[PDB]
RNA sequence: AUGUGGAUUAAUUCGAUGCAACGCGAAGAACCUUACCUGGGUUUGACAUGCACAGGACGCCGGCAGAGAUGUCGGUUCCCUUGUGGCCUGUGUGCAGGUGGUGCAUGGCUGUCGUCAGCUCGUGUCGUGAGAUGUUGGGUUAAGUCCCGCAACGAGCGCAACCCUUGUCUCAUGUUGCCAGCACGUUAUGGUGGGGACUCGUGAGAGACUGCCGGGGUCAACUCGGAGGAAGGUGGGGAUGACGUCAAGUCAUCAUGCCCCUUAUGUCCAGGGCUUCACACAUGCUACAAUGGCCGGUACAAAGGGCUGCGAUGCCGUGAGGUGGAGCGAAUCCUUUCAAAGCCGGUCUCAGUUCGGAUCGGGGUCUGCAACUCGACCCCGUGAAGUCGGAGUCGCUAGUAAUCGCAGAUCAGCAACGCU
């Protein structure tokens, strides 16, 4: 992700209706759940380094 | 008191017996009116027709949860367990006959990847 | 099927009249699973034959599976290059089967306008023996006759 | 279709540069930059010079083609067969 | 892919979280902050190998403790880092954050700071040979540990080309759930470009 | 007649079933009659993720995101027992809600 | 309806290309995302930091001009304290900045051979040497799982187990959940006082170990049958990819070595595009009519979502929906008493059809500053191809194949027939 376009978004846009995620760290606007603000590949490598409290794989 | 519980595919059921007359209490309704099938009165009645103690015994059922085969197999092997209960002298005629075991099948997991249950999506070689 | 011969079904019995065959055919005719549908389709036709014939539908069911139960029937086998059918006998059990598969075929491909009524003529003119089922048989036969001499292969 | 209740919708500037134009009535080809302004019967006897992505095109609009988009006319895409 | 990390893997019978706090609406805003305070830490303390960073959060106050190879350097004589830290901490905006130094037992008997040595030995000089040659010894005098396996991938040497070497003793039982196992992966730095090292450590097993 | 609703949820089984022992062992020390940890169904929360970027997604799996949720109603609330309530400490892992 | 090939366009941004890409990286392309094309500004710069020369301004809320950026003006102005810290307006200095290139340089992650059972090491012995034994033959198992003699003696990754769920029972347990047995309701149902006698939801323990018997077996593995039992010979489904191969995918996740731009290939905005088509391929729904279309009555489940969100009753609309808004951070209030198929009653007597619905016109609702290219929903007119299909080819062996439904992920609005 540009840090330049990064900069662009998390700055106050013109209207209400520019606003995206934009997933925090690796600036990936696509595959980003809202709750977790964080996209697929990062909450994979998060949860599997176990950094957040609670997620864990799933068998059921 | 007599106690009974039936389970099958998340048929949970409830039955009372009373040596009264052969009366059928499903919800405050008669079994004919209730999923008037006739696979399942036969079913229901298969164990008192085993035991040949008909007209006998009255059941007050209260259902939740399944489905109509499901309640309908639930409530046949609650009144057979509760038979046993009260008249354990049956058991081995009706063990053999199969009323006292219980049916271990139910809706099973299913694979993230396929459609349902065991379903596979179209496998092409193209 | 390379380990062994594979366990059977328990099929039940119906109980309106007491004949597996019934059970046998609701479930060949099972079309999109609609058990009740097709039962209750089943029934209104035996009854429509019954009363279009005035005789036994459980006999004359009986008279039909018998009249168009084959016992012979032909394989197909490729040997040097060459393809060639030889006739090998069937058990009755598998005969029984097929001759429902055969019902079912010719009860499907008439243009009566009603299937309902449709395959109760049907059965009625396999029992009287100009049905389509029958001139199957008697094709199958045939064709099982003019083979005969390739039988030395017993396969 | 655009809802009645909130109305056309034309651009502020545009809507000025029309009005000071049917005002001094001087009749001019206008550089149009706008393909969301809906037409008004006053544009009866205005010329706008519509951008394409390629150079301003002139249109001449009349009373005819009231009740249409100034894009509507413009063409986007150059198709010539095969 | 061939092998799913065994922390995750078995983060539900024998590791434990090394976060906890709960929060539901603010839970974006705190996971935010903890992992950029994460990001930051590592990218400034370098030369100290860290083990690893827990994060216990109580409402507004916040406790971070710190395992590391040696607390020298990590804390001063008069607190240099750990007043750095503190001020960094304090930009970043943490509320009331308060600081614990936690020393590890054993050096070598855990994957972090070992993968830490090899990518420094590779990096700096030393041939990976002898560097799986040291390590092996190292981890191995230790009675504890019992089994070993490191792996070298990347260019090796400056060649033109990627070998993936691994050397092995001991015990590595990943598919058995009981069995204890520590994982490790750090890079080593290069003029040439990049290195990855990942080291496997079994510790006894686990009853209860 | 007066009930509070004292409202423990947390993710792990243990921290849960620890926080609530610690709560009967000090509603009991107290002297106040309590009902116990009535279980209550866990929210399920099930979230699928792809192996990797660039395709290859036949293949998912699943995360979850254990709740448990579980019922303290306390009756005759003793301002002694709210107090001792208020000044327990608690690990990060629970959090009460008091209603 | 989506994705690609092939042709145009100034652009249709880039990558992937049999198995192992083609409802792909796009879990939501009108601005943004876009990096493509035109045009207008811009400069040590939209955004950080250290060195010298200029300083207390910077930072901010509004009027005017403009396609917009932006330019000019109206209102506030430092917190410390004499050294300056914070911040940044003009000059640069290094330098920021690049979805520009390189997965034939790489880190990490991932797909297939394949959930196949194979793959190794220590000592010894043999030959000179590349090497062989262990890993050979017989029996048995789903398995390098095991037994028997053999220059072999031992060990390792794998296999099974330990983990989740599902099949039963026992104990603990009663609210927002249920009612055995008692009272109040009197049409609204445990609704209300009461109660663990069972499910109900979550804690502990037991239960399958060839457990026992008969025959085959080298008296050994292993196998058939039989009794008890819920399960009989890994009960069922899962989490779980040994060394390696395919220079397999990913510098468009992120980081990373080298080359390239720096006054541009960086940066802000106005309109357009990724939805273009004389054709082709792949995956899905609708069917091609009676096992049915349509109309009226009518009974059976699961689980999850809900704060700037679900949305009750009531009123007006055919219906999109309009007013209103109880109950809810949630076994309580909404997602209808969660229904569809199912059962009963009536029409159609086989038609290009009362099946079937696309295309093209005339009227509205909803979210959005902005519905023509380019969204979705409701009403009407329109009535096309299509009668089981060519060689070829695909999935499926028990709750299995077929058929009919419900909720969620991205989301103000949807391309939702895809995925879970
Ligand atoms: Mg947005
Ligand atoms: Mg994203
Ligand atoms: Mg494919
Ligand atoms: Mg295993
Ligand atoms: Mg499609
Ligand atoms: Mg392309
Ligand atoms: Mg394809
Ligand atoms: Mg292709
Ligand atoms: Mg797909
Ligand atoms: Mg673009
Ligand atoms: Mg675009
Ligand atoms: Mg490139
Ligand atoms: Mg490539
Ligand atoms: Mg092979
Ligand atoms: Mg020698
Ligand atoms: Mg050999
Ligand atoms: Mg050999
Ligand atoms: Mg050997
Ligand atoms: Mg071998
Ligand atoms: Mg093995
Ligand atoms: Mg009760
Ligand atoms: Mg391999
Ligand atoms: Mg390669
Ligand atoms: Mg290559
Ligand atoms: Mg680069
Ligand atoms: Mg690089
Ligand atoms: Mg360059
Ligand atoms: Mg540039
Ligand atoms: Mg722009
Ligand atoms: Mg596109
Ligand atoms: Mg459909
Ligand atoms: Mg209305
Ligand atoms: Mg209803
Ligand atoms: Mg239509
Ligand atoms: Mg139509
Ligand atoms: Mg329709
Ligand atoms: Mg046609
Ligand atoms: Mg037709
Ligand atoms: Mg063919
Ligand atoms: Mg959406
Ligand atoms: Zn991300």
């Amino acid at each position: 992700a540009k840090k330049a376009l990064v900069h662009k978004a998390n700055k106050k846009p013109k209207f209400a209706v520019r606003a995206y995620t934009r997933c925090n760290k690796c600036g990936r606007p696509h595959s980003v759940y809202r709750k977790f603000g964080l996209c697929r590949i990062c909450l994979r490598e998060m949860a599997h380094a176990g950094e957040l409290p609670g997620v864990q794989k799933s068998s059921w | 008191p007599i106690q009974t519980v039936g389970r099958r595919k998340e048929a949970v059921v409830r039955v009372r017996l009373v040596p009264g007359t052969g009366q059928f209490n499903l919800d405050g309704r008669t079994l004919e009116n209730y999923f008037p099938n006739k696979v399942h009165q036969q079913l229901i009645k298969a164990p008192l027709v085993t035991v040949d103690r008909v007209d006998q015994f009255d059941i007050y059922a209260h259902l939740d949860g399944g489905g109509p085969s499901g309640q309908a197999g639930a409530l046949r092997l609650a009144i057979a367990r509760a038979l046993i209960l009260v008249q354990p002298e049956d058991r081995p005629a009706l063990k053999k006959a199969g009323f006292l075991t219980r049916d271990p099948r139910a809706i099973e997991r299913k694979k993230y990847g396929l459609k349902k249950a065991r379903k596979a999506p179209q496998y092409s070689k193209r | 099927p390379r380990k062994g011969p594979a366990p059977k079904r328990p099929l039940v019995n119906d109980p309106v009249y007491g004949s597996q065959l019934v059970t046998q055919l609701v479930n060949k005719v099972l079309l999109e699973g609609k058990k009740s549908l097709a039962e209750r389709i089943v029934y209104g036709a035996l009854e429509q034959a019954r009363e279009k014939t005035g005789t036994d539908p459980v006999v004359t069911l009986k008279r039909a599976l018998d009249n168009v139960k084959p016992a012979l029937e032909v394989r197909s086998r490729r040997v040097g290059g060459a393809t060639y059918q030889v006739p090998v006998e069937v058990r009755p059990d598998r005969s029984t089967t097929l001759a429902l598969r055969w019902l079912v075929n010719f009860s499907r491909q008439r243009r009566e306008k009603t299937m309902v009524e449709r395959l109760a003529n049907e059965i009625l003119d396999a029992s009287n023996g100009l049905g389509a089922s029958v001139k199957r048989r008697e094709d199958t036969h045939k064709m099982a006759e003019a083979n005969r001499a390739f039988a030395h292969y017993r396969w | 279709p655009r809802s009645l209740k909130k109305g056309p919708f034309v651009d502020d500037h545009l809507l000025k540069k029309v009005d000071v134009q049917n005002e001094k009535n001087t009749k001019q080809v206008i550089k149009t930059w706008s393909r969301r302004s809906t037409i008004i019967p006053d544009f009866i006897g205005h010329t706008f010079a519509v951008h394409d992505g390629r150079k301003h095109v002139p249109v001449f609009v009349t009373e005819a083609m009231v009740g249409h988009k100034l894009g509507e006319f413009a063409p986007t895409r150059t198709f010539k067969g095969h | 892919g061939q092998k799913i990390n065994p922390h995750g893997f078995r983060l539900g019978i024998t590791t434990e979280w090394k976060s906890r706090w709960y929060a539901d609406k603010q839970y974006k805003d705190y996971v935010k902050e903890d992992v950029a305070i994460r990001k930051l830490l590592a990218t400034g303390l370098e030369r100290a190998g860290i083990a690893d960073v827990e994060i216990e959060r109580t409402r507004d106050r916040v406790r971070v403790d710190i395992h590391t190879a040696r607390p020298g350097i990590v804390i001063g004589r008069r607190g240099t880092e750990a007043d750095r830290i503190r001020a960094d901490l304090e930009k970043l905006t943490g509320k009331q954050v308060q600081l614990n130094i936690l020393e590890v037992k054993n050096p070598e008997s855990q994957a972090q700071l070992v993968a830490q040595g090899v990518a420094e030995q590779l990096s700096n000089r030393v041939a990976f040979r002898r560097a799986m040659r040291k390590a092996i010894q190292s981890a191995m005098r230790q009675p504890n540990v019992k089994g070993i396996r490191v792996q070298c991938s990347g260019r090796l040497g400056g060649a033109e080309m990627s070998r993936s070497e691994f050397y092995r003793e001991g015990r590595v039982p990943l598919h058995t759930l009981r069995a204890d196992i520590d994982y490790g992966l750090y890079e080593a730095k290069t003029t040439f470009g990049r290195i990855g090292v990942k080291v496997w450590i079994y510790k006894g097993d686990i009853v209860g | 007649g007066q009930k509070i609703r004292i409202r423990l949820k947390a993710y792990d089984h243990e921290a849960i079933d620890a926080s609530a022992r610690k709560i009967v062992e000090t509603v009991t020390r107290t002297g106040a009659s309590v009902v116990g940890p009535v279980p209550l169904p866990t929210e399920k929360n099930v979230y699928c993720v792809i192996r990797s970027p660039h395709k290859y997604k036949d293949s998912r799996e699943h995360f979850e995101m254990r709740t448990h949720k579980r019922l303290i109603d306390i009756l005759d609330p003793t301002p002694k027992t709210v107090d001792a309530l208020m000044r327990i400490d608690l690990p990060a892992s629970v959090d009460v809600n008091i209603q």
